[PDB]
Formats: structure tokens, sequence, C-alpha cells
RNA sequence: CGCGACCUCAGAUCAGACGUGGCGACCCGCUGAAUUUAAGCAUAUUAGUCAGCGGAGGAGAAGAAACUAACCAGGAUUCCCUCAGUAACGGCGAGUGAACAGGGAAGAGCCCAGCGCCGAAUCCCCGCCCCGCGGCGGGGCGCGGGACAUGUGGCGUACGG
């Protein structure tokens, strides 16, 4: 009955939340058994259920985040965790369009006097 | 005439202050409530003083989160164990977790609640 | 003192939680070179700077 | 103290020199670096003549060296005019104008 | 021709018209606060020949500097040791009041770039300058060539690194025999180059 | 009597823990850290103690964000892409 | 005894952005000693150095002559060799101390204001849909708002136009 994210990524959020909260019920029971002595089998399934909980919460957060990205796709103002992250200085620097902007004088110079290609024979 | 300053003090005239209508939310989704009921209650306590409290004062005793207050502990117990709670006395232990004694309503019984939980 | 603040209680909680002997399976671990907890504090001998 | 006979010397070592001691252990490495930079530049301008524009002939400006001649910074606008080419197409071709040099001869 | 007339008029500073205007504007700048935003340049010809353009993203700040020399900040006038270093009173700061005006403007509006500055009347007690600042994130400025160099990140706090016009005049660098002290780029670059010891591999 | 009895009279702390930098050098009356200088925005740092500078410079702690920056720099600060699933 | 227009200011959890702090080996701007040496010591030296303060970048600063020179002249900046422990400064004591020419490494040049002409030609922001999204623009449309003649853009900058 071991759960995998490739099988988790097709469910709907009602059964995903159901799976999540039965896992949390089982983790609570396992900690009760841990205090009351229980058994080494239960103490070893503690880590299994915890990693399963981490798996389920990863899948839910990832689905919700990609739905948010799809909704904000093509919008003018996106939230601060949906705009890119790269580096503060790289965010401060110019974008390619206003980098490649040029003046009419300088592009007129470029049209009038292009740098030629040439060799000098000996 | 007919507008008259009846006071020697000029005060800053009150103006309009618009509410915010932002073009985009600063964060995407509301943050998940990471202090839910399963986070509130960690496990019961099963020491001899705990058993005395169970058989005498109709009260259970849990190790709970440090951030949880008596209202959250009472609501979490009443929800995930489906009982009624008379009161909640909490302390913080010298190890650093919150020990919460929860005394049940008199129509319920701590013995059979502990039997359903499994600490018995 | 009995009158504490929450964060000095947290500090003392951490200190007394980590004033504890080393487990015994650590010595059976491969490549151990640690025999006992060498930084154990006794309340009468070495005082917390707090 | 002076011993018997010798020069009066004045060593300029009174000024904490051995923080600003500069060594030359990176001299072969920087020779390799400049060499491969020249190679990269040449194969970047692969048909262009590998060293820069043509420089003019220039008389060295002192009675010690005014018999010799050397490469100058660039050709001037008057001699570009007598050669009959424009001062922008000259630099696109590879001629290295220098506008601030005069011709008095 | 208008700006040429204003330029000649502002060179005629001791005329009765200009001395009236300078006195009344000095009075009102004295009544204002020390750091202040002007709504427009008081001297538009001077501002435009110093770089200002009437666009969105160019702002003007009026700065007031308490003028006079620099007094040594030692307690009870007691420096300790060497009578050559005993001086307290007649000492002089190495930078100009115009440069410290630009520096105060930059340090307050630290999200803008100091382009330049000029003089708009002094006092006996104060000196009033106007500093041209540029917002380096306005589109009208970084969506136009010939001015996005100041939006480039190597130009943060030009007035604090000493490389506006007034700060450069304070640094004292030029071409020729008047300026041998700074002949490697700056004063301590020159000091470093002529006080290092080149110990070659093969000496 | 300046020795042992005067040691007897010591029961009021001058310093407590600091919110920044965590050392026990927060002067309670002065309201200032003697180690890091806190209430102030800039950290206290002096070139005359290189041992102190190396006791609390960058790299003596956890460097969570910085180790992720080092990895992401080695790969070029890419975002929004996936390793092309099987 | 009002209603507008501008100017000069103010307020806002107004719409969208930006700065702060860290590190500091190298870089830039200030500030800046005393030990020491002078067989004492005060100018000098240490030294424009240490300590102190501010600001950066992958380099920084500098930089296309209000230059060198006095030649049959050279030709931005930076760095190396040399000039040179020299010219010079200095209780002319102790000590300090460059530049130009020359040979190399590298090599790249440019833009405003002003003066003038072109029906402001100019720029920002907001909606419409179309062609794109993945560091977000292209053009079109609006009897749509603002900036701007208290001067935006094109030509054009001492080598002239
Ligand atoms: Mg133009
Ligand atoms: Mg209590
Ligand atoms: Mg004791
Ligand atoms: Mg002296
Ligand atoms: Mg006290
Ligand atoms: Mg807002
Ligand atoms: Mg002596
Ligand atoms: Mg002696
Ligand atoms: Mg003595
Ligand atoms: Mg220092
Ligand atoms: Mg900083
Ligand atoms: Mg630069
Ligand atoms: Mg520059
Ligand atoms: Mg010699
Ligand atoms: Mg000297
Ligand atoms: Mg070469
Ligand atoms: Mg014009
Ligand atoms: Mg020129
Ligand atoms: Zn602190």
């Amino acid at each position: 009955a071991k759960i995998k994210a490739r099988d988790l990524r097709g469910k709907k959020k009602e059964e995903l939340l159901k799976q999540l909260d039965d896992l949390k019920v089982e983790l609570s029971q396992l900690r009760v058994a841990k205090v009351t002595g229980g058994a080494a089998s239960k103490l070893s399934k503690i880590r299994v259920v915890r990693k399963s909980i981490a798996r389920v919460l990863t899948v839910i957060n990832q689905t919700q985040k990609e739905n948010l990205r799809k909704f904000y796709k093509g919008k003018k103002y996106k939230p601060l965790d949906l705009r890119p992250k790269k580096t503060r200085a790289m965010r401060r620097r110019l974008n390619k369009h206003e980098e490649n902007l040029k003046t009419k004088k300088q592009q007129r110079k470029e049209r009038l006097y292009p740098l030629r290609k040439y060799a000098v024979k000996a | 005439k007919k507008k008259i300053r009846t006071s020697p003090t000029f005060r800053r005239p009150k103006t309009l202050r618009l509410r915010r209508q932002p073009k985009y939310p600063r964060k995407s989704a509301p943050r998940r409530n990471k202090l839910d009921h399963y986070a509130i209650i960690k496990f019961p306590l099963t020491t001899e003083s705990a058993m005395k409290k169970i058989e005498d004062n109709n009260t259970l005793v849990f190790i709970v989160d440090v951030k949880a207050n008596k209202h959250q502990i009472k609501q979490a117990v009443k929800k995930l164990y489906d009982i009624d709670v008379a009161k909640v006395n909490t302390l913080i232990r010298p190890d650093g977790e919150k020990k919460a004694y929860v005394r049940l309503a008199p129509d319920y019984d701590a013995l059979d609640v502990a039997n359903k939980i499994g600490i018995i | 003192s009995s009158h504490k603040t929450f964060r000095i209680k947290r500090f003392l909680a951490k200190k007394q939680k980590q004033n504890r002997p080393i487990p015994q399976w650590i010595r059976m671990k491969t490549g151990n070179k640690i025999r006992y907890n060498s930084k154990r504090r006794h309340w009468r001998r070495t005082k917390l700077g707090l | 103290a002076p011993s018997r006979n010798g020069m009066v010397l004045k060593p300029h070592f009174h000024k904490d020199w051995q923080r600003r001691v500069a060594t030359w252990f990176n001299q072969p490495a920087r020779k390799i670096r400049r060499r491969k930079a020249r190679q990269a530049k040449a194969r970047r301008i692969a048909p262009r003549p590998a060293s820069g524009p043509i420089r003019p002939i220039v008389r060295c400006p002192t009675v010690r060296y005014h018999t010799k001649v050397r490469a100058g910074r660039g050709f001037s606008l008057e001699e570009l005019r007598v050669a009959g080419i424009h001062k922008k197409v000259a630099r696109t071709i590879g001629i290295s104008v220098d506008p601030r040099r005069r011709n008095k001869s | 021709g208008a700006y040429k007339y204003i330029q000649e008029l502002w060179r005629k500073k001791q005329s009765d018209v200009m001395r009236f205007l300078l006195r009344v504007r000095c009075w009102q700048y004295r009544q204002l606060s020390a750091l202040h935003r002007a709504p427009r340049p008081t001297r538009p010809d001077k501002a435009r020949r110093l770089g200002y353009k009437a666009k969105q993203g160019y702002v003007i700040y009026r700065i007031r500097v308490r003028r006079g020399g620099r007094k040594r900040p030692v307690p009870k006038g007691a420096t300790y040791g060497k009578p050559v270093h005993h001086g307290v009173n007649q000492l002089k700061f190495a930078r100009s009041l115009q440069s410290v005006a630009e520096e105060r403007a930059g340090r307050h509006c630290g999200a803008l770039r100091v382009l330049n500055s000029y003089w708009v009347g002094e006092d006996s007690t104060y000196k009033f300058f106007e500093v041209i600042l540029i917002d380096p994130f306005h589109k009208a400025i970084r969506r136009n060539p010939d001015t996005q160099w100041i939006t480039k990140p190597v130009h943060k706090h030009r007035e604090m690194r000493g490389l506006t016009s007034a700060g450069r005049k304070s640094r004292g660098l030029g071409k020729g025999h008047k300026f041998h002290h700074t002949i490697g780029g700056s004063r301590r670059a020159a000091w470093r180059r002529r006080n290092t010891l080149q110990l070659h591999r093969y000496r | 009597t300046k020795g042992t009895s005067s040691f007897g009279k010591r029961r009021n702390k001058t310093h407590t823990l600091c919110r920044r930098c965590g050392s026990k050098a927060y002067h309670l009356q002065k309201s200032t850290c003697g180690k890091c200088g806190y209430p102030a925005k800039r950290k206290r740092k002096y070139n005359w103690s290189a041992k102190a500078k190396r006791r609390n410079t960058t790299g003596t702690g956890r460097m969570r964000h910085l180790k992720i920056v080092y990895r992401r720099f080695r790969h070029g600060f890419r975002e929004g892409t996936t390793p092309k699933p099987k």
C-alpha cells in the first residue's frame, strides 16, 4: 500500500486531503504506541509515514503552484514568488530590449560606415 | 464673510485616504495553517502521575506544542477525539514542551476515553 | 531564580537537555574515536555565563 | 657606523616596504596568458592583419632621438585628405586616424 | 538665444538686478529647511549645460551647507604630541562645500544618482547648491540610450566615491606637470606604484 | 575591603543575551550590545581585532542562502525548467 | 464675496518600483597618529602610513590634452623596463625624491549643453483586440489621461558645423 508521487499526481484534492489526514491519524496512533511501548515495527513505520506525509504535501503544493502559474500566465503583474528569483543584481540590471536600444545617430553611423573585412597582401 | 477662522491655530486639514486596490497580490496563495490539530497534540503522557490524574480527576494529559494556547488545545481535543472538555491547565516543562492537562465534561469518562485512545 | 523569562527558560532547557551522556552504540559505530561526552557541565563546577 | 672607506649610501628602506613587496612569480603565467590572448584575437579577426592598423612614420621629438623614426599613434587628417579618403571609412578599413597630430613639413 | 541671455545675465552677478534677486532668493532658501526638493531648476541653463533634461526622472534638490573651515574634532583643543600636529582652528577640509552638498543629497535620496550640482547663492553663514539627481529606474530614463550609463551599477554613489565634477576638482587630477601626484589614476595609486618594491625573479 | 568580600556583593548582571549575534554582551542600562553594536543598523566591526573578525565573519555560520547561491551560480541561475522527465 | 487657472506645498496601508544591511584581498573618497630615526630633540622622518568613517565592481579608478616639448617635433588612459636614487626637497642634517623623451604590453574612440532649422517632430501611463509571453515586447485603434515651449526629439560638438 506504499504511495508514490507518480500515482499521486492524478487524484483530486478531496481524496488527496483524505489520504493526508488518514496518514496524520496513523502518525498520531504511532506516536501513542511509541509512548506506550508498542513495538519496533511501529517505531520503524514512523519514518515511513513521515516521509509519506512529506510526499503528499509536496504533491499538493506543487499542483497548487502550477495552477497559480497557469492562472497568472500572460498577466502583466505577477506575485513576488512567481516572478523569477535569479539574483538581486541580475534583477536590477536592464532587460535585453532596452539594452539593444540605440540612437538614430549611432545606427545611422552604423549604416553609413560599416566595419569592413580585409587582408593586406605581402 | 461668511467663512471665519474662530481659532488662532492652523491645523492640517483632513483629506481623503483611499483604501488599497492592488494590481496583484504580493503572495500567490494564503499560507497553510501549519498549526492544525495534529500539530497541536503531539502525544499523551503515560507516567504514574498521569494515570493518577486519569483515574481521579477525569482528566487526560498530553505533550503539546509550545505555540498552542488553551483554546487551541481544547478545540483540537474536542474535534479529533469527539468529546467535551471542562477546562485546560497548561505548563511548560524544564525540557521545553508544553504539558497540558485537559479535564473532561462530567458526562464523559476519562477511563473509557483512554481505552479508545489506547494509552490504557 | 523562580522568576524567569520565557527565553532564559528556553536557554536553560536546551542546556539541561544536552547535558547528557553519550549513547553506547556510538562506540560500536565504525570509525568512532569518541569515548565519552567531553563537554558535560556540572552545575557546581562550571557555571553558565548566563 | 662607517667602517673605514666606502660609499655614503642611502637605502630607501625606512617605510614598511615588505607589505608592498611585489614579486614576479606569475611572470611565465602572464606571458602564457598574453600569448593565448594574441592567438585568440588573431583567429577572431582571422583575415585582418593580426596586429592592428598600419601606423605612420614619426620622428622622435628630442635632439637626442630626432635622427631616428618610429611608429606613431596614427595618421593625420591632412595626409588622409591628400590620400583622398574619408576619415571614417579609413578607420573601417584599418588606417588608424589620429586627429590631434599636425604636419609642419 | 534666450539661454545665452540668461548665461550673460548670471555672469553679471554684481549688477543691481542680480544682486537683488540673489539676496531675496538667499533669504527664502534660508527660511526653508536644510535639505529640500525643488519643483524645478532655478537656473535652467546652468542645469541643462550640467546635464539636466526636462524629463520625468530628473529631480532637483536644494542643499544648504554651513560654510567656513574645518575645526579639528578633538576635546578641549588638545591634540597630543608634535606641535606640527597641534593645529586646531585654521585647518581646511580637502573637499569643497559643493562636494559635501552633493554627498548629503546622495545620502538622503540614496536610491537616486547624483549627476551634477551648481551654486544658487550663498550667505555669510550658509551656501546653497542645487543637485541634479536622476532616478535610475524610471522607464523614460532606462528606455532611452545616451543616459542608461547612470543606471548601470558601477555608478552608485558617484558623489561618495569622489567622481562628480566637484569631487574630481577636489581630487586634483589632470594632464601634465601640474599633476604628477595622481599620475596612475589617483593619488594613492601613484603612491602605491612608486612605493612598492619590484623584486623580479631574475634580479 | 576590596577583595573577597567585594566578590561577595556581586548579584546584579550588567549584560544579558543579545537578539542579534547571541552573545552575552547586551548592556542592560545602556541598551547596546558590546559585541555587535545592536540597537544600531550596522554591525560593530574593527580592523584592530582580526581574531574577532574571523570569529564572526561569513562562513563561521550556516550559510544556507549562500551555499544555494554557489550551486546556482555553477549552473547559471536557471529557473522554471525541468530535467525532461522519462 | 463665490467659481475657476496656475504656482508653491501637504496627506494617503493610493498604483507601480527603488534604496538600506553584509563582505571588504584588490579599488575610490575622506580622516589620520605615535612608537621609530635624527645616537638628545622641537622642523624633518616614521607617513598621507596604522587605527577610524563612507562607497563600489569583477575589477575599480583613470582616460581621448586649457598635454609634452623647444625637436626635422611628438600625440587619450593604464601597466612593465629605463630615466633614477637622478633634477629637486631637506635643523641642505638624518633623510626624502618625481617627471619628459626612448623601448615595450595593450590599443578605440565618442556624446551633450550652447549657437540654429524642422506645425513637439518627443516622452510616460491606461484600456481594445491582434501577433508573442517565460530577463514580456511589435505595430494598429481610443473626439483616452499626463509630462513637456521655464525646451523633448532629429541634425550637429572644435578633427569644425
Ligand atoms: Mg543627438
Ligand atoms: Mg501558567
Ligand atoms: Mg559556586
Ligand atoms: Mg615632526
Ligand atoms: Mg549598571
Ligand atoms: Mg501603495
Ligand atoms: Mg631620537
Ligand atoms: Mg638611542
Ligand atoms: Mg627622548
Ligand atoms: Mg586603514
Ligand atoms: Mg553598501
Ligand atoms: Mg570605470
Ligand atoms: Mg569616468
Ligand atoms: Mg645609473
Ligand atoms: Mg614622503
Ligand atoms: Mg601590440
Ligand atoms: Mg534641442
Ligand atoms: Mg575635444
Ligand atoms: Zn549582539
